[PDB]
């Protein structure tokens, strides 16, 4: 119960780990707002 | 003390505006994917991600990846030059494949961090900044990690190792020489910043879904 | 103390001291002072004309 | 109408909404001491030597960029707005070095000046100042980058007056440095203003260096030929 | 109407899981007691949640103690045409402090669903969560705890059977302390250099992107799911008035058991250190001095941590500030005036360099210091650096010149002869 | 050195108002030009314009 730790998975984390997480995140997101423009310099 | 790093840059044969950077498809996809989280109207948000993804493909900054960066987000070369050279976390320079980082604020130098470092230094043979001769490790001073109730602590590529004794240091030196990858977290085996033989918080087992709302809800 | 004849002194490696920023030429109650200056071909900061009419002067 | 009323050293003066406590100052004819504000450009708040009292306030107020409220009662001449401006200065001639007899703004400079009406009369540091390595940016403005004091009034007229984003600062807190972090010349048609903005010798004219000082110079308002403008 | 405060029960704590012992994952929250009634507290209303936060007497757990509620209602304005947005702070830049990561790492569920109840509240679009550039893999642990609750249908299209659509977004610094400041974090989170900017405008108007925005701090988000579940009353409680709730508190520098640990918040210092750091190391006796709320804050010595207890007001009233809860003590056998150089040499390295007051002063406060643990300074000038202090300090555009300027005040206030006997010393030894 | 010929090269007068000038050219039989005063127009400066949400004002640094 109390004594075995469970965070030991980050042990295999890679280096992609964060961003292949937000590439299959991406998916599930809502649509963005936008401002009007591309962008203040525009 | 003193920083010891330039911040302006000259052209070398190995760090120069035509030195050869690209991103890999998949980093692409990546990038895309960075993009898509911010309002499409100020898309200049995605460059501290985007760079720390060069560095990631990369190992380093060199001014042609910064380049790449400001060309691909369509933002001023300049502000990708400031950010580079704001954040601590970005290599400008070329950096050992083991990146070692060793916290020496009070918290951690108070439990002995010195010792650690000297043990670092006497068991690799170069001083606090350099890197040694086969690209292999480099040493850096930096500032409190957050990890100080695991003091001393050092942080080598995305992995912390807490609670350091000399020894400890040192096997986990020359297990990163033999080949394999050491396991992160503490030593000593408390398993994460509780007391060493205390237990003194969370021993009954937690209370089921529901056990202390409110009425009417 | 003793104010007698004007002189330009130069540091122990021989080049001058006056470095043209006309301190002297604004303070003297005389006007006695005349400075020109340019970039040297060194791109030191030194004079071109350094004049003191000593009939001006009130020492 | 819309005018608020707003006190200064406690006369009514009144205001429109958004006016700064710098603006209502200057609507009653005082000039706030300041470094990095300018009319022309974007507020910064950098400089710290704007800092003025507000009355019944522990803490005082940037007037570059805090709005003026109905009510306010500024206290420009008060004690702790001295103190502050003489603090303010003493950060600012810490590491400044000491270049005013070959610097070619001593006449002109608003650091010299404001250090002798709203600074002290002495220094108290006791360490050694810092040099930083100039910068090149073409023929036509002569950089000395160890005097600069980082107002930043230079990258604000390059980005939005001249629209060229060449210049940024590079590096953290004592050893930011204003500059281009490469080998690059700042080249356009507005480029010799940044001269005039910046309130130091860090930028100065290369034809005209080493020449006259100001105080010698006899001034004549005429009108440009060299184009249609006037 | 209680007055002793610092025993807190095992089961009537919040972060039932800080140790990382059950399975954080979703299965483990659910059985732990998260996620439980959330769409009861969408349906509810954003007043209802607002009024149970001010209600729960909840102050920011950041280190400013600022009331929370007061905060999120100053979102409750009406639309603009702008997005708004809830910016979770997961900078945890402050020395000394580790209670941020260990609520992200072995815990994340929890900061997701109070982002969810924090977003209604404060009609918040999406949230966006600053974690650490350092904190790879607790980045990681709150990406696939996300992730999970986004398969299960938590958070994101309609979030719930509700009708509100939310998102959580994480971002990642990249080493830098000033970057946890609320407007330095922003400016960070737009891709600029982290400088803070000036208040007026506060983040409540032109926030990130120019839009309303909330910061939060992470301990702070956590407690709103819980608070708003058991109610605004049992939170209250705790504590003594206008300082009610439970805090964590990261005891390190000189116990024999450096520990995070979540407790009473008016609990008294000796007696929370006696109990869960296992005392002081040497014995009680060895104390030399105590700095209760991390770097930022002014230390105390023994006779002032004797019955001193741990909130907001009596921390103030030892002219000290709770700060982040992080206690770091030192015992007589440290050198008291190099641990304090080594804080104000870190501010050095850890300030933007924006405002000439910070910058200048800073760095001029740590030449001082450094000269200092040598001796090599005259009494005369420890009164200089008071004054020095002072000048940077209320000056400065963000709190980081406060934060570089109260430790040296303290170390002067409370250890003068210390400075001035290894100054006759140097001068004795050097003649 | 630089010779001149007139003793009125180094002559300047201040005065309050235009009209004292004015009546002193004209009592001193000098023909004037009089220029009228240039006064900085007032502007209209906002802090918070640097960090717009859609306007072209953000700035990309500070
Ligand atoms: N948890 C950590 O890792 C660290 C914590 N800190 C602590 O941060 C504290 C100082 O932070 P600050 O934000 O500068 O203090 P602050 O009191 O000025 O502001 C803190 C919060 O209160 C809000 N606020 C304050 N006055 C307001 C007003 N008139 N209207 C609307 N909102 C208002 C602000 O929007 C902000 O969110 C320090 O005491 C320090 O101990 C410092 C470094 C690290
Ligand atoms: C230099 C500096 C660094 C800071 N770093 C942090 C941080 O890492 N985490 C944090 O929650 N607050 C930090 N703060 C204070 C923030 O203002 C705080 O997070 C924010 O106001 C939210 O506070 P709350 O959670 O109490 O509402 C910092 C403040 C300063 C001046
Ligand atoms: S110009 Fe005059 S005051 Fe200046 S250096 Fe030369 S001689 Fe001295
Ligand atoms: S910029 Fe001003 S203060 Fe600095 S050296 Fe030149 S004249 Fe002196
Ligand atoms: S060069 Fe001049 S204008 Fe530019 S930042 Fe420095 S002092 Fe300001
Ligand atoms: S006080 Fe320091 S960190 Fe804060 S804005 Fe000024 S220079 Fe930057
Ligand atoms: S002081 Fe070393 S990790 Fe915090
Ligand atoms: S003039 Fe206001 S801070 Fe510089
Ligand atoms: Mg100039």
């Amino acid at each position: 119960d109390n004594s075995t730790y469970r965070n030991l998975q980050h042990h295999e984390y890679s280096t992609y780990t964060f961003l292949d997480l937000n590439v299959e995140l991406s998916k599930f997101r809502m649509p963005q707002p936008s401002s009007g423009r591309q962008s203040p310099r525009h | 003390g003193a920083g010891g790093a330039l911040f302006v840059h000259r052209d070398t044969p190995e760090n120069n505006p035509d030195t050869p950077f690209d991103f890999t498809p998949e980093n692409y996809k990546r990038i895309e994917a960075i993009v898509k989280n911010y309002p499409e109207g100020h898309k200049a948000a995605a460059v501290l991600p985007v760079l720390d993804l060069a560095q990631r493909q990369n190992g380093w900054l060199p001014i042609s990846a910064m380049n790449k960066v400001a060309e691909i987000l369509q933002v001023p070369p300049m502000r990708v030059y400031e950010v580079a050279t704001f954040y601590t976390m970005y290599n400008r320079k070329p950096v050992g494949k083991y990146h070692i980082q060793v916290c020496t604020t009070t918290p951690c130098m108070l439990r002995n961090s010195d010792s650690i470092l000297e043990a670092i230094q006497k068991k690799l043979g170069i001083k606090v900044g350099e890197t040694t001769p086969d690209k292999l490790f480099t040493l850096i001073e930096v500032e409190c990690l957050g990890a100080c109730v695991n003091a001393p602590m050092v942080q080598i590529n995305d992995n912390y190792y807490e609670d350091l004794t000399p020894k400890d240091i040192e096997e986990i030196i020359d297990e990163l020489k033999a080949g394999k990858i050491p396991k992160p977290g503490p030593r000593s085996g408390r398993f994460s910043c509780e007391p060493a033989g205390g237990l003194t918080s969370l021993t009954e087992p937690p209370k089921g879904p529901g056990f202390g709302v409110q009425a009417g809800l | 103390r003793f104010r007698g004849e004007h002189a330009l002194r130069r540091y122990p490696s021989g080049e001058e001291r006056c470095i043209a920023c006309k301190l002297c030429e604004a303070v003297c109650p005389a006007q006695a002072i005349t400075i020109e200056a340019e970039p040297r071909a060194d791109g030191s900061r030194r004079t071109t004309r350094y004049d003191i009419d000593m009939t001006k002067c009130i020492y | 109408s819309n005018l608020i009323e707003v006190f200064v050293d406690g006369q009514s003066v009144m205001v429109e909404p958004g006016t700064t406590v710098l603006q209502a100052c200057e609507k009653v004819g005082m000039q706030i001491p300041r470094f990095c504000y300018h009319e022309r450009l974007s507020v910064a708040g950098n400089c710290r030597m704007c800092l003025v009292e507000i009355e019944k306030a522990p803490k005082v107020v940037a007037a570059c960029a805090m709005p003026v409220m109905k009510g306010w009662n500024i206290l420009t001449n008060s004690e702790k707005s001295k103190k502050a401006r003489e603090g303010v200065m003493e950060f600012l001639l810490a590491n400044h070095p000491l270049d005013c007899p070959i610097c070619d703004q001593g006449g002109e400079c608003d650091l010299q000046d404001q250090s002798m009406m709203f600074g002290s009369d002495r220094s108290r540091f006791l360490e050694g100042k810092r040099a930083v390595e100039d910068k090149n940016i073409g023929p036509l403005v002569k950089t000395i980058m160890t005097r600069c004091i980082q107002c930043t009034r230079c990258i604000r007229f390059a980005s939005e007056i001249a629209g060229v984003d060449d210049l940024g600062t590079t590096g953290r807190g004592n050893d930011m440095q204003v500059g281009t972090y490469i080998e690059k010349m700042f080249m356009s048609e507005l480029s010799g203003n940044i001269i005039d903005i910046c309130p130091v010798g860090a930028l100065t004219s290369k034809p005209y260096a080493f020449t006259a000082r100001p105080w010698e110079t006899r001034k004549t308002e005429s009108i440009d030929v060299m184009d249609a403008v006037g | 109407k209680k007055t002793s405060f610092g025993s807190l029960k095992d089961e009537d704590r919040i972060f039932t899981n800080l140790y990382g012992r059950h399975d954080w994952r979703l299965k483990g929250a659910q059985s732990r007691g998260d996620w439980y009634k959330t769409k009861e507290i969408l349906l509810k209303g954003p007043d209802w949640i607002l009024g149970e936060v001010k209600t729960s007497g909840l102050r920011g757990r950041g280190g400013a103690g600022f009331p929370t509620g007061l905060k999120w209602s100053f979102m409750n304005k009406p639309s603009d045409g702008r997005p708004k947005y809830l910016v979770v702070n997961a900078d945890e830049g402050e020395p000394g402090t580790c209670k941020d990561r260990e609520i992200i790492r072995h815990d994340p569920h929890k900061l997701v669903e109070g982002c969810l109840v924090g977003g209604r509240a404060m009609g918040a679009r999406a949230a966006y969560i600053y974690i650490r550039g350092e904190f790879y893999n607790e980045a990681s642990n709150l990406q696939v705890a996300i992730r999970e609750a986004y398969e299960a249908g938590l958070i994101g299209k309609n979030a719930c059977g509700s009708g509100y659509d939310f998102d959580v977004f994480v971002v990642r610094g990249a080493g830098a302390y000033i970057c946890g400041e609320e407007t330095a974090l922003i400016e960070s989170i737009e891709g600029k250099q982290g400088k803070p900017r000036l208040k007026p405008p506060f983040p409540a108007d032109v926030g990130v992107f120019g839009c309303p925005t909330t910061v939060a701090n992470v301990e702070t988000v956590a407690v709103s799911p819980t608070i708003c579940r058991r109610g605004g009353a049992w939170f209250a409680s705790f504590g003594r008035e206008r300082n009610s709730g439970t805090k964590l508190f990261n005891i390190s520098g000189h116990v024999n058991h450096p520990c995070t640990v979540e407790e009473e918040m008016s609990v008294p210092l000796k007696e929370l250190i006696e109990k869960h750091a296992g005392g002081v190391i040497g014995g009680w006796d060895n104390l030399l001095a105590v700095i209760p709320g991390g770097s930022s804050t002014p230390l105390i010595p023994k006779s002032v941590c004797e019955t001193v207890l741990m909130d907001f007001d009596a921390l103030v009233q030892a002219q000290t500030g709770l700060g982040t809860a992080a206690v770091i003590v030192m015992d007589r056998s440290t050198d008291i005036v190099k641990a304090i150089a080594r804080l104000i040499e870190f501010y050095k390295h850890e300030s933007c360099g924006q405002c000439t007051p910070c910058r200048e002063g800073v760095d001029w406060m740590n030449k001082v210091m450094a000269r200092f643990v040598k001796g090599d300074a005259r009494p005369a000038e420890i009164d200089s650096l008071w004054e020095i202090s002072k000048q940077i300090e209320g000056h400065t555009i963000c709190a980081l010149g406060d934060g570089a300027a109260w430790p040296v005040q303290g170390l002067i206030r409370h250890f003068r002869p210390e400075l001035e006997e290894r100054m006759q010393q140097f001068a004795l030894q050097h003649q | 050195w630089s010779s001149t010929a007139d003793p009125l090269s180094n002559l300047v007068l201040t005065f309050s108002t235009k009209e004292d000038a004015v009546a002193f050219a004209e009592k001193n039989g000098w023909s004037f030009d009089v220029e009228e005063r240039k006064v900085p127009k007032p502007k209209s400066k906002s802090y918070g314009a640097n960090f717009s949400w859609n306007k072209r004002t953000r700035v990309s640094t500070k």
